Formats: structure tokens, sequence, C-alpha cells
């Protein structure tokens, strides 16, 4: 039910380990962190009119800072979250071929060997 | 016209009888003819004689596309995704191809019941046979494939029926 929480070498609260700088980095066009400034802009236009505001002209400075902390957080969740993925797939394939008994190679047959079972429609 | 071959789509020698007279009596039929030629039929051919003096003026042309062939369903493996895309995609093209063969077929077949007439029964028997010939074939090749038809299911088909006749043909020969 914990699948990687006890992976060896793991420092407790880092949540970026120097592995991950191997990786390539999030470009800042990436569309994620379109998506997360554009949920800062919709937090600034909900405070706008909550507060009884105009809301698209009301607070420029405030909306500017909620998404730019929207947009500053999500780089870093981008760069956690790939490199999570990359763990994941790194310690499949080195588990892949340490146990090569467990995931053989058979000889595939072309379809003109394969006997296919025919349903006819009608 | 010379506009598309006569050996797809074949006419016979179009015989047609001389005018025999009996009578002294005007024939209004021809003299309609006449007035008909020299109302309709000259004006619409000089239309068209101009028309086709501008089209030759600026002539091009375009070509018709030619396929490669590729490799078929029966010699992809399993699960390789990209032998069976182009098998499948060459399987459906010769679909296409084989319903335009029955449509040259069927075209031949009722354009031989109009022409011979009151004599269709007997005249027309080699365009009927070969539409039998034609649509065994096809029926075989595609009937019961269904909606969601594809090459392998056309594959299961035909290696379903080869069992069968092998399997007949081995019980007669023990026969
Ligand atoms: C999937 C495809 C894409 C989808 C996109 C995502 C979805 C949309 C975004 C969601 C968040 C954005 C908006 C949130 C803040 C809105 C709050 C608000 O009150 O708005 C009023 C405000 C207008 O008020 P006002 O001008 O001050 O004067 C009005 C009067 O004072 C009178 O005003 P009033 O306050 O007195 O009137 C009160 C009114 C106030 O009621 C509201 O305003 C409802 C707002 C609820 C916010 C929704 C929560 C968060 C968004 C979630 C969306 C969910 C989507 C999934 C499906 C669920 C459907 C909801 O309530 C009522 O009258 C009762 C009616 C009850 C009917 C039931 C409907 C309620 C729920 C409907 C939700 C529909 C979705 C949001 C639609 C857009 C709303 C602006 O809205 C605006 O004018 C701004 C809207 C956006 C403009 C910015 C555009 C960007 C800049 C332009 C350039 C384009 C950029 C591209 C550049 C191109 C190159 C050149
Ligand atoms: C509705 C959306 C949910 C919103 C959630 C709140 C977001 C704001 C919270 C503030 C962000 C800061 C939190 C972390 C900063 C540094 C702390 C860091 O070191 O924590 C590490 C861990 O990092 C954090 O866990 C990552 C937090 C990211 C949460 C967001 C993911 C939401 C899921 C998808 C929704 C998208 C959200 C969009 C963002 C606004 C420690 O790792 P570890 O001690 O070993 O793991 C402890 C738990 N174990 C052992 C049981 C595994």
């Amino acid at each position: 039910m914990t699948m990687m929480s006890g992976r060896p070498g793991r420092v407790p609260l880092q949540f970026l380990p120097n592995e991950a700088r191997s990786l390539p980095p999030p470009k800042l066009t990436d569309p994620r962190l379109v998506y997360m400034g554009f949920l800062g802009y919709c937090s600034g236009l909900i405070d706008n009119a909550i507060r009884r505001r105009p809301v698209v002209s009301a607070g420029l400075h405030r909306q500017l800072l909620y998404v730019t902390s929207f947009v500053f957080f999500g780089y870093y969740l981008l760069k956690r979250q790939d490199y999570m993925y990359a763990l994941r797939d790194h310690d499949m394939f080195a588990y892949v071929k340490s146990h090569p008994e467990d995931f053989p190679e058979k000889d595939k047959k072309t379809y003109g060997e394969i006997l296919e079972e025919f349903h006819p429609v009608r | 016209p010379d506009s598309w071959d006569k050996d797809v789509y074949p006419e016979p020698p179009r015989r047609t009888p001389a005018p025999a007279p009996q009578t002294s009596l005007p024939n209004p039929v021809t003299y309609l003819t006449k007035i008909f030629d020299l109302l309709v039929d000259r004006p619409v051919t000089l239309a068209r004689e101009f028309i086709e003096q501008q089209h030759a003026k600026n002539r091009y042309y375009y070509y018709h596309r030619e396929f490669r062939r590729v490799p078929d369903i029966t010699e992809c493996e399993e699960k390789d995704i990209l032998c069976m895309f182009e098998a499948e995609m060459q399987w459906r093209r010769d679909y296409k191809v084989d319903q335009e063969i029955v449509n040259i077929i069927q075209e031949r077949l009722k354009a031989c019941q109009q022409r011979e007439g009151e004599s269709y029964r007997q005249n027309c028997a080699k365009e009927l046979e070969q539409f039998t010939q034609v649509s065994k074939a096809f029926q075989d090749r595609y009937s019961d494939l269904g909606a969601h038809y594809s090459a392998r299911k056309c594959l299961a088909k035909q290696k379903q029926r080869m069992l069968a006749e092998r399997k007949a043909a081995k019980e007669a020969a023990a026969a």
C-alpha cells in the first residue's frame, strides 16, 4: 500500500533529490505551467468578485501576485512529478533486467500461422 | 466515344436498318428531325466548339495515383502495429477496388438487359454468368464480416473456409 516510501537512500524531506538534476527541466511555456497561471488568474478574479470590487480591473498588483505565485509553485511541482515518474521507469526497467526468467521473450507468430476464430455477423 | 475503354465497357456492332418507305405520304418524324437538327443541334454544336476552343488554349493534366504493394496481414506478426496498419490500409484499398469491379460488371449486366429488348433472357446469358462468378467470389471474400470488419477477420474467414475445403477433399479421397 506504500510503494515508494521505503526506497533505499531516500532523504526524508527533500522534495527534490540531487539526482533529479540529471533530468530536463520543464520549459517555461509548458502547458501545465500555463494552466497553473490560469488557475492563479481565476483566483484573482474570484477574489475581486467576493470583495465586491470590479472583477477584471480592481487589483492588478494583486492579480499579478496570484498568477506569479501559482506559476512559481507549479514549476517545482512539475519538476518533482517528472522526477517521480523517471524513478518509476528506472526501477521497472532495472527489475525487468535483473529478473529475466519472469519476463521471457517468446517467438511471435505472423498472422498467417495463428489460427483465429471467425464469427460471422448475420 | 474514345474517352472510355471499349474493352471494359463493350457493346455489339450496332446494326441499324435502312429506311424503306412504302407510301407516298410524308414521314413527319424525318421532317421534325431536320427541324430539330437545324434549330437545336447546330447552335449547341457551335457553343461547344467555342467552349473547346477556349479549353484548348489552357491545357493542363492530372495524374492517377499509383500505390506500391506493401506486405499483407498474413506476414505481420501478432503485435506489430506498423505492419498491421499498412496491411489494413492496403486491404481496405483492395476492398474498394473489388467493390468497383462488381460495379463494372453490374453496369454491363444492366446495359445488356436494356439493349437486347425482348431477347434479353437468351442474349445476356454471358453477362449473367460473368456476374454470377464475380458475385460468388466477392461474397466469399467479404460477406458476414459485419461492420467493424478488418483484414484479420477476412483472413479468419478465409482460413475457416480453407479448413472446411481441405477436410472435405481429404474425406473425398477416402472414397
Ligand atoms: C472547458 C473550456 C474552457 C472553460 C474555462 C474554465 C471555466 C471558466 C473560468 C472560471 C473562472 C473564471 C471567472 C471566475 C470569476 C467570476 C466571478 C463573477 O462574479 O463574474 C462577474 C464578472 C462580471 O461582473 P461585473 O463586470 O463587475 O458587472 C456585473 C454586475 O455588477 C452584476 O454582477 P453580480 O455580481 O451582481 O451578479 C451576480 C451573479 C454572479 O454570478 C457569477 O458570476 C458566477 C461565477 C461563478 C464562478 C465559477 C467558479 C469557478 C470557475 C469554475 C468553472 C467550472 C467549469 C466546468 C463546468 C461547471 C460549470 C460552472 O450571480 C447571479 O446573478 C445568479 C445567477 C445564478 C445562475 C447559476 C449559475 C452559477 C454557476 C455558473 C458557473 C459557470 C462557469 C463560469 C462562467 C463565467 C463566469 C464569469 O465577470 C467578468 O466580467 C469577468 C469574466 C472573465 C473576463 C476576463 C477575460 C480575460 C481577459 C480578456 C482577453 C482574453 C484573453 C485571451 C487573449 C487573446 C489574444 C488577444
Ligand atoms: C486540490 C489540490 C490539492 C492542494 C494541496 C495543497 C497545495 C499547497 C501546499 C503547500 C506546498 C508545499 C508542500 C511541500 C513543500 C516542501 C516539503 C517537502 O519536503 O515534502 C516532501 C513531500 O512532498 C510533498 O508531499 C508534495 C506536495 C505536493 C501536493 C500537490 C499534489 C496534488 C495532486 C494533484 C492535484 C494538482 C494540484 C495543483 C496545485 C495547486 C517530503 O517527502 P517525504 O517526507 O518523503 O513524504 C512524506 C509522506 N510519505 C512518507 C508518507 C510519503
